């Protein structure tokens, strides 16, 4: 069960630092490279670097001349790469990713989100959205003016989500906005309760929105 | 550093047709070991990458036998078999051959379906809101295909353009739909001030726009 486990989302100031983790298990890490790969909010790919745990040894991207140093600790089986004189548009997703001779990348860690900017942390206002005059019914929730992401957002503690549409956040000023719909059977609601779950790591917020019929 | 350049940038394909997608290198990628490292890898929505194809052509074990891959020189094909809706996202070349390690640009697949309307659905501030002096009204445009589509604001019947917020979210595998948020926002003040309020959508399937609307005085 080979496994890449990354650690959570960041917030890192502009000309500042910050490291990243990825520990590995479930084969032996010393027997492979392990690459970091960067993706920017709606670009492609990027290869950042690797180092092999095993040797010491690491290849290196000039692009990223000072601006990322690549570790190990062989005793924990947790690899580190350290992004230096950040600036906002390293803003981005890293993954860290087994590195083979024999076949490539086969296997990534789920994703580590960076935000790079001065802004200070702001938790959610989570809103019911409840129908008016108008055979399904859709329900929603609005989370507004928060920073910086991730928020996760489940309806019923994750039981209903097969008609959910959560949509992607929006950045206006220093503040995200995200809203999330959720259609069930006319039958169901209000004769059935429905709530939205928010959760806002970095502000450590929790927040239930119970819907309400106007 | 070698540049990997992939057409089509986007590629609409119907539910079990073939789709192929070009990556052009800027140079050769043979390794001075003689191996071509031309790797293939999808990433689904949300999702990290899942590594396809190895040296050109080998396919990764539990990947699909519709996912195989061709090429030589400075050209590389990715070809999929029957495609199915698990397999939209974004597909990317990559080559290790040559430092620095270069991705291709990335291809977005799309499943084209059947033209499907919005479900338009409209929601009034909360009282909640109200209380910090903002108002935010909600449409949501669900379930629609294809992207294109346009959302408008009417206050008292007239088209209000500022305050508006925007989301629209990439395509989804259930039903092959997209679905698209628009928030307007304004003080408590001016929201109190009006008694109508519209989103209208207008999207190929309709000749006219959807509209739905609410009457504070209803
Ligand atoms: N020198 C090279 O071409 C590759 C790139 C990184 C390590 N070996």
């Amino acid at each position: 069960q080979v496994q890449l486990q990354q650690s959570g989302a960041e917030l890192a100031r502009p000309g500042a630092s910050v490291k990243l983790s990825c520990k590995a298990s479930g084969y032996t890490f010393t027997n492979y490279g392990l690459s970091w790969v960067k993706q920017r909010t709606g670009q492609g790919l990027e290869w950042i670097g690797e180092n092999h745990p095993g040797s010491g040894i690491i290849y290196h991207n000039e692009k990223f001349r000072g601006k990322a140093t690549l570790t190990a600790d062989k005793s924990s089986s947790t690899a580190y790469v350290q992004l230096s004189s950040l600036t906002s548009e390293d803003s981005a997703v890293y993954f860290c990713a087994r590195s083979s001779g024999t076949r490539g990348f086969a296997y990534w860690g789920q994703g580590t989100l960076v935000t790079v900017s001065a802004a200070k942390t702001t938790a959610p206002s989570v809103y019911p959205l409840a129908p008016v005059c108008g055979s399904s019914v859709t329900l929603g929730c609005l989370v507004k003016g928060y920073f910086p992401e991730p928020v996760t957002l489940t309806w019923n503690s994750g039981s209903l989500s097969s008609g959910v549409h959560t949509f992607p956040a929006v950045l206006q000023s220093d503040l995200y906005t995200l809203s999330s719909s959720v259609t069930v059977t006319s039958s169901t609601w209000p004769s059935q309760s429905i709530t939205c779950n928010v959760a806002h790591p970095a502000s450590s917020t929790k927040v239930d929105k119970k819907i309400e019929p106007r | 550093d070698v540049l990997m350049t992939q057409t089509p940038l986007s590629l609409p394909v119907s539910l079990g047709d073939q789709a192929s997608i070009s990556c052009r290198s800027s140079q050769s990628i043979v390794h001075s070991n003689g191996n071509t490292y031309l790797e293939w890898y999808l990433q689904k929505p949300g999702q990290s990458p899942k590594l396809l194809i190895y040296k050109v052509s080998n396919r990764f074990s539990g990947v699909p036998d519709r996912f195989s891959g061709s090429g030589s020189g400075t050209d590389f094909t990715l070809k999929i078999s029957r495609v199915e809706a698990e397999d939209l996202g974004v597909y990317y070349c990559f080559q290790g051959s040559h430092g620095p390690w270069t991705f291709g640009g990335g291809t977005k697949l799309e499943i084209k379906r059947a033209d499907a309307a919005p479900t338009v659905s409209i929601f009034p501030p909360s009282s909640e809101q109200l209380t910090s002096g903002g108002a935010s009204v909600v449409c949501f445009l669900n379930n629609f295909y294809p992207k294109d589509i346009n959302v408008k604001w009417k206050i008292d019947g007239s088209e209000r353009q500022n305050g508006v917020l925007n989301s629209w979210t990439d395509q989804d595998s259930k039903d092959s739909t997209y679905s698209m948020s628009s928030t307007l926002t304004l003080t408590k003040d001016e929201y109190e001030r009006h008694n109508s309020y519209t989103c209208e959508a207008t999207h190929k399937t309709s000749t006219s726009p959807i509209v739905k609307s609410f009457n504070r005085n209803e």
